[PDB]
């Protein structure tokens, strides 16, 4: 059981180099894919046990990767960063594998038998007739392909954005029902996450101890370069005003974290 | 370099189809032809390796073959829970250096239908305080994930100010959406009222609020 932790900064400038980390836990490559929004995967790069690496030839230039034994870590380095990588970066840890042309157990690569002989899928001579060409005793080679490799464990991903714009904390305002608003005896009630920059907010409710209809809803990118949200749970009624409703607006972009109190509706 | 695959597939619930991904003999041609599941919102999920072999977890309705430099994910008995964007990978003459394909969006038609929730919240009194006004208007639990927003002031529509996310999935495979439409607080409190209007396969749900609602 792999676990993998991206780790680096989710705001780069252009031209920026882009330094990242993967923290490999649990027990093949370690590696890097990313992903630009509305694009395909892309494979970057990865370093395998013996310290090789290996780079998207189209990218190479522009990559390096290194790790570390001691401290279970691999890093990747992009150079000259543009809007083009703005993308989620994936660590990733692969099975690879290169298959020479084996003969099965138990068999011989034995060219003579079809030089001389011709028979047909008979690279391979059973060690049973010790060096001898019989044909109850031919075989290809393992049948295999030359060239394995997939990903086996994929992190969860780090979202890099390249902009002119400097970082911006949250701002959080209470969404709270009014006393026509309700749902009889459920209510809708939310925070309004108002103009941060870059992408992501995580939003939870009473540290997690409340899920029930929790939805966080997709970024609108204001005119102001910076974006909102919204995050909204369901609550009993009766609740309103007894129970303490907390929305925690995490902003890892700027290390920020903002614990809002949503209160009921009041015409003080 | 990227594999060929096509833009989007579909089916309804229960029906059968099948994801292309096309190459050359040196990657696709090799015989280990990957594919990977994303679903918006998690991270990608390995689902068949070596052409055919499932990872572990993936039922047999998710089958992978593969003819010459094509290799082909079947997806039979769809379900709700398989949307997602699917990839082919494979390695490139070489087992280390790795090729994707173009990725293919799996929709399932035929879920249950389900009208819009909607809830409208007027500005709190600590964004006025700080001299700005935005009105929520949050949509939910709504099954096609197709809807247009329209905004009122007083009786007529608002066309400027108006910010509307596309539709995405909820916990539970139906959609939600939400629009913002930003004011000044002068203006806010110089009407008697702003609505949300949700249109929804044809029926409409209108929310309202008005500034001298407090509570």
């Amino acid at each position: 059981q792999v676990q993998l932790r991206e780790s680096g900064p989710s705001l780069m400038k252009p031209s920026q180099t882009l330094s990242l980390t993967c923290t490999v836990s649990g027990s093949k490559s370690v590696g890097w894919v990313r992903q630009a929004p509305g694009k395909a995967l892309q494979w970057l790069g990865s370093v395998d046990t013996s310290g090789n690496t290996d780079y998207n030839p189209g990218l190479k230039s522009r990559l390096s990767i290194t790790k570390d034994n001691s401290k279970s870590r691999i890093s990747l380095t992009v150079t000259g960063m543009t809007t083009e990588d703005s993308a989620t970066y994936y660590c990733i840890t692969a099975h690879q594998k290169t298959n020479k042309k084996e003969c099965p157990e138990d068999y011989t690569y034995n060219p003579r038998c079809p030089q001389q002989y011709g028979w047909s899928d008979c690279d391979c001579m059973g060690d049973r007739f010790g060096g001898y060409c019989r044909q109850d005793g031919c075989s290809n080679y393992i049948h295999r392909s030359t060239y394995e490799w997939y990903v086996s464990a994929w992190g969860q991903g780090l979202l890099v954005t390249v902009s002119s714009a400097s970082t911006k904390g949250p701002s959080v305002f209470p969404l709270a029902p009014s006393s026509k608003s309700t749902s009889g005896g459920t209510a809708a009630l939310g925070c309004l996450v108002k103009d941060y920059f870059p992408e992501p907010v995580t939003v939870s409710w009473n540290s997690g101890a409340l899920t029930s209809g929790v939805h966080t809803f997709p970024a609108v990118l204001q005119s102001s370069g910076l974006y909102s949200l919204s995050s909204v749970v369901t609550v009993p009624s009766s609740s309103l005003g007894t129970q303490t409703y907390i929305c925690n607006v995490n902003h890892k972009p700027s290390n920020t974290k903002v614990d809002k109190r949503v209160e009921p509706k009041s015409c003080d | 370099y990227e594999l060929t695959q096509p833009s989007s597939v579909s089916g309804s619930l229960g029906q059968r189809v099948s994801v292309t991904c096309s190459g050359s003999s040196s990657n696709v041609g090799n015989g280990y032809v990957s594919w990977y599941q994303l679903i918006p919102g998690s991270a990608p999920r390995t689902i068949i390796y070596g052409d055919t072999s499932r990872a572990s977890g993936v039922p047999e309705r998710f089958s992978g073959s593969r003819s010459g430099n094509t290799a082909t994910l079947t997806i039979s008995s769809l379900q709700a829970e398989d949307e997602a964007d699917f990839f082919c990978a494979s390695p490139d003459d070489s087992s280390s250096n790795a090729v994707f394909g173009s990725g293919t969006t799996l929709t399932v038609l035929g879920q249950p239908k389900s009208p819009p929730s909607v809830t409208l919240f007027p500005p709190s009194s600590e964004e006025l305080q700080a001299n700005k006004a935005t009105l929520v208007c949050l949509i939910s639990d709504f099954y096609p994930g197709a809807v247009t927003v329209a905004w009122k002031a007083d009786s007529s529509p608002v066309k400027a100010g108006v910010e509307t996310t596309t539709p995405s999935k909820q916990s539970n495979n139906k959609y939600a959406a939400s629009s913002y439409l930003s004011l000044t607080p002068e203006q806010w409190k110089s009407h008697r009222s702003y609505s949300c209007q949700v249109t929804h396969e044809g029926s409409t749900v209108e929310k309202t609020v008005a500034p001298t609602e407090c509570s």
